[PDB]
């Protein structure tokens, strides 16, 4: 009654026989923006099932050796179907999320992965090792794209953040023993009722492996890991040509 | 169209191959019109 | 109008925020009620999964025998105002007689309070914050000698003109708000309210403010919120001649009405850029102390 | 629901049977293409093996949704997730998931 | 739910048609009423503006002098039914002894009223229409004899196996409508229902059919509409040797509670193709007649 | 108080000092598809402003000697902003449409054009003359896009129908004397509560000068004709990858 | 498994919209599909076999 | 709470612990003949629980190259205690049947049974190949006694019928994944109120195997299935002396 679960948005279904309950980021479900919060006079345009459907956006590789992997929000979905043609025609943008992470295994395979959700997750450079370089970031580790980026030292984050005290934000556990899921609803997280798409990530999804993954010589080497969202009361304004970028 | 979304996961000592059996119906608003022939006659000759 | 059921019974527009949980009164910390063996089946409030993510809701009444305690230990002083109510410091400025940083007389202090790791650390808890300020601004030689000296503090928002000169026309001061004291005097305190655009300021934005492609000389404006710059502090020593004193300024800042959202996990490493989060690569250390061997303390 | 020959490969009748069902088995986890089949019931290919696409074909017209379930015989430890997917009219066959 | 004003006050859903016309019952032409001299200023009926693109409303009593004439002319021969159910030739069938065309004693028509210009102009004057049809089939020898010749009329709707020849296993009929009839016997006649796929025939489709590139071997594909196929008309000799007398076939179709819509220009130029609304390019004839001068008879 | 207009949709506003009325394309106004006529079972997207609004396609020379031009709906869209990326992603469409031609001259030019709306306006070929030859139009003519395309026989509409008659459509006339603007609101005209937006072209717009233009030398010699219009109560269903022809 | 048709319905799964449906179930009822005369034997009486 | 099951009737009790719910053949429970449908005059006979009951009559073993195997009913039943005495001794017959196939395996092995019920399923013979001999089946081969018959082609099912549209008749599959067992129950179904229990067969069961089986080396090769079956309210009628076939 609990391990059990369906999700369907849009026109898309996402189904799980190994779920564990879903998350609800802050408490709080997406809504679409009040009129008492609403700064922007257009009305904006909310395409609904055209976007708000479960987007399979890349498949990442587990192995006993990974350091994990993060995903920047909207950007992933920036050049993805219609959610990311609007998000190109529309200079304003406000939207919730529901990311699914699959990871499934055997009965005989171990390990646990930290899904978490940090808004506003901004990545830092190693500042060349000693620390008296002025180094950024590229462009490809600042907005990743729908193949994510893997971290180079997992512990700080790339931020000089430690992952210990990353459970304080919306985040589930994928332990193989138990469940091959973790289901994450996220509202719009800003200081501003819209931003834009393309400029600014709301926050950032981390996949890490606390627990190495394992397994004897001759069961399936290939543990894969899909991402799976959905954006939610996704709402767009301020119509011009194209942008992409 | 079917598509691998992870993989096909199976520990040791068990068979590396599956098989899946597709099961295919009508749901309750399907509806038929304007019957015709059949497009397949299972007769070669006359019937003896 | 709507006609059409998918229009009609459309759950778009319903702007209601549904929160499944809710604020409740908290004056002192939860009392412990009385407790007693407990032998039962098929009903265990010991296993519990961090898997779902979810802190555990045991108690200490369902895991081992307790007496009633009245708990009247109050939880007024973790409050945030009273943990970001303490004025602190955020940024010095230097006013030598002879040298290479300042040596016009005046100093232009961009306002940001992430140039001192005891308050960065702190305000950086939260990814959003909303707040009004009060400053004050504590002068003296490097010696520690007070002398009498006459200053001219001004806030200068953004968009205004950037004093160049201790003699500058932009010193009348005619719309910006300025502040004449001398060193004799208690240090200058003024309240500051919240002046972002936003409605709280954010210490992290991942994302650029502007489009276009953003090559390595337009590179240091990732991470850079214009939402968050307040604006500049000019300080200068009221005269047309060069000062006798050297000066040096120490501006403290102490949050009030504070409003905080998002926590995130708290810094761990050393601070290296005002507004970077940069880290050294190579000197990366523990967050905690070590020890060594696991099976002894 | 009657068994929809979507492996209808084989023309032998040694292996006619296998017609039937279809493998999948442990791969390189990018997501790769497992089967396709036309939607249409009344139209010759895999459909033609169901009652229903034999009775659509004494029918020229047909209105309404079909439905098709899948039926994993693998083993009980062997686990793993499938995306299927149904492409509208006017869409060629996708190049990936 | 819908919170926000621009949802709730959306006309998104309304599926009514707003319809500035409506339809009145008119069983005879319009009376003329009495009409006088009629000198004013500011007010005009006679200046119209065909600019606007609406037929002008002028009556015969805001022009001249009229009589009052009670009209009773009837106008129930100009409507839909009255002007399209009469029979008319829409395609023949050819059965010769020896030929190159029907040398196997059957022959199949494709059903389409294409074919022949006295029907084709009548329907293609509106775009789409909706209506029964009933079909006379009259059959005779070249030199119009009648002949005890035993025929089969099949109906073969479209996915239903077109017979190959005389003797096929299709003939059968066990599913497929067949009419038995001999040539003595009065022609053969059934009603044929609508059974369009669309909610109304289309005689012209602006498209195609499939996606793809429409290259030159796919260029026969435009204008065919899948939704006008009802099917082929396959006619044969009751028999398994070879007709004695040689047959031709005419097909007569009345249409009958018939719908029409969106009315088009009636064709002007001789028609070339069935299904195809291509024109001699080179010997395009002017609609009418012509006059040597404008200004004579 | 019938010869200045505005019309606002989305957010595009277009305005006219010298109209001529509205005709309402055969006294029916765009609407959406009801319960009982819709077949689809999806819910259809409506993306409201982000379509609905004023797109200022091509601007024609109009001459002494020009013929006439032709577009097709929506084919002229299909390839422009959200309207053109909705209808590319989704099988299905229905909308209405709000033709508005531009062609303003001096109170000293003179000239008429036709502008009429033609339903499942099929284009024929010249047949090689003839007639002997059974051609058939190419893909560039047929679907011209957004250029449109020139007539080479206006008098029988490049499809043998005299234009004589072709005032039975919804259409204005644009006489320079009086006015410089049609507006023409066309519902969805089909046998179908919708159809693909790429393969069909509910109707055919037509521009035609019946009365050539003239003036004498000295005056403004370029007399441009712009079309202008707006999609009304468009929905789409059948989402998919996106399909560019 | 347990061999009986799945009941899952369209709105179960995907996002659906309102649709009347007025088509008809006449035509396939046993009689509409059987009553249609058609060929069950054939009897020769040749002159000379 | 529907894995579960146990079944007794008669002095018989059948268990199962991961059963797949029961099928009642065509939404009907085995009854009695009603007077109203009765055609013989002589008070039939009602042994009950002498003859309702399980009765294990053979098993077989299931293997990697297995085509499949039916039973004749009451054929399998026609000498076999008491039941197989009545049906010798009276003339008329009458019963419903519960019939259980018994499959079990480990949770390493895989494999899916087709346990279906097909009334009046008369075995055809392969016409000597190409067709040109009318051929009968033997005896043997019509009437297999309680040992069964392997199926030459379960494709066509040795009649002529797709296995692919076996799935009409009442059924049941043994997915060894998931459940051991398959409970069918069948009324009487016939054309006659009454019928001989020796010449007619009013129903044939198959069971055959749609995805092979297959386990690793090391594994338990021997997986039997079991046929455990129990008429249902069976009446007799027709009393003379007894006849072996
Ligand atoms: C006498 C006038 C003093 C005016 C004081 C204005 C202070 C306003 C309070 C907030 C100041 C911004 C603090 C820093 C924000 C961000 O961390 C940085 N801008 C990072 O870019
Ligand atoms: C004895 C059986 C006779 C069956 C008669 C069926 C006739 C159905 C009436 C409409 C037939 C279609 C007429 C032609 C339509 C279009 O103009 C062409 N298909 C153009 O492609």
């Amino acid at each position: 009654s609990d391990r059990v679960a369906q999700l369907t948005i849009g026109n898309s279904t996402i189904t799980t026989q190994e779920a564990a309950n879903i998350i609800v980021g802050y408490g709080e479900w997406p809504s679409y923006c009040s009129d008492s919060d609403a700064t922007a006079v257009d009305k904006p345009t909310r395409p609904d099932v055209s976007v708000n459907r479960f987007y399979t956006l890349d498949t990442k590789l587990w192995e006993k050796s990974s350091k994990g992997w993060y995903w920047k929000f909207p950007d992933v979905l920036t050049e993805t179907g219609v959610f990311g043609q609007n998000a190109q025609f529309h200079y304003l943008y406000r939207s919730g999320f529901c990311i699914h992470v699959q990871c499934n295994a055997s009965k005989f395979h171990q390990g646990a992965l930290l899904v978490a959700v940090l808004p506003e997750y901004v990545i830092g450079s190693v500042a060349g090792g000693t620390g008296t370089e002025d180094t950024h970031p590229p462009y490809k580790q600042t907005q990743p794209g729908a193949d994510g980026f893997e971290l180079q030292h997992p512990y700080v984050l790339d931020a000089g953040i430690p992952i210990s005290q990353l459970t304080v934000c919306p985040h589930q556990w994928i332990n193989l023993r138990t469940n091959n899921c973790a289901t994450i609803i996220v509202p719009y997280i800003n200081a501003l009722p819209f931003d834009s798409a393309l400029n600014h990530c709301n926050f950032g999804l981390l996949v890490v492996p606390i627990s190495p993954l394992d397994y004897d010589q001759g069961a399936t080497p290939v543990i894969p890991i899909t991402i799976t969202l959905a954006p939610m009361c996704s709402e767009f304004a301020g119509l011009r040509q194209a942008v992409t970028q | 169209s079917i598509w691998y979304q992870t993989n096909y996961v199976v520990p040791i000592g068990a068979p590396n191959t599956a098989y899946i059996i597709a099961l295919a119906a009508a749901q309750k608003n399907f509806t038929m019109k304007l019957c015709k022939d059949a497009s397949d006659i299972l007769q070669t000759g006359t019937i003896q | 109008g709507d006609r059409v059921a998918d229009v009609i019974e459309s759950s778009i527009g319903d702007s209601v925020s549904r929160a499944l949980t809710r604020a409740l009164p908290a004056p002192t910390g939860q009392d412990t009620q009385v407790s007693s063996h407990r032998l039962d089946t098929g009903k265990v409030p010991a296993l519990q999964a961090a898997e779902i993510g979810a802190s555990s809701n045991a108690s200490d009444e369902s895991m081992i025998e307790t007496r009633c305690v009245l708990n009247s230990h109050s939880t007024a002083e973790t409050t945030l105002d009273s943990f970001f109510s303490r004025a602190g410091l955020v940024g010095e400025i230097d006013l030598p007689l002879e040298g290479t940083t300042n040596p016009n007389g005046y100093a232009n202090w961009d306002i940001d309070i992430t140039g001192y790791a005891q308050m960065r650390r702190k305000v950086e808890l939260f990814t959003y914050m909303r707040f009004d300020a009060e400053f004050t601004f504590v002068a003296c030689t490097p010696t520690g000698q007070v002398v009498p000296q006459l200053l001219q503090y001004m806030f200068v928002p953004p968009g205004a003109p950037k004093p160049d000169s201790r003699e500058s026309l932009a010193w009348q001061t005619a719309t910006n708000p300025s502040v004449f004291v001398k060193l004799s005097d208690p240090p200058a305190q003024v309240s500051v309210p919240f002046m972002s655009p936003a409605s709280a300021y954010q210490w992290f934005y991942d994302g650029y403010p502007t489009f276009g492609e953003h090559k390595q000389e337009k590179d240091l404006e990732y991470g850079a919120c214009p939402n968050n710059m307040m604006g500049t502090f000019s300080v200068r020593t009221v005269g047309t001649s060069k000062s006798k004193y050297p000066l040096v300024i120490r501006i403290y800042m102490r949050m009030k009405h504070v409003r905080a959202w998002i926590p995130r996990p708290m810094r761990n490493q050393n601070y290296l850029f005002k507004a970077n989060p940069n880290y050294a690569g190579n000197f990366i250390k523990p967050t905690g102390a070590s020890r060594t061997a696991i099976t002894t303390l | 629901e009657t068994i929809l020959e979507v492996n209808n490969v084989p023309t032998n009748a040694t292996s006619l049977m296998e017609r039937l069902r279809f493998p999948v088995s442990a791969q390189a986890g990018k997501g790769e293409l497992c089967a396709v089949f036309r939607a249409d019931p009344g139209r010759s290919g895999p459909w033609q093996s169901t009652l229903l696409g034999q009775l659509c074909g004494y029918y020229t017209q047909w209105s309404g949704s079909l439905e098709v379930t899948f039926m994993f015989t693998g083993s009980f430890m062997a686990t793993g997730k499938m995306l299927i997917a149904y492409t509208p009219p006017g869409g060629p066959l996708p190049k990936d998931r």
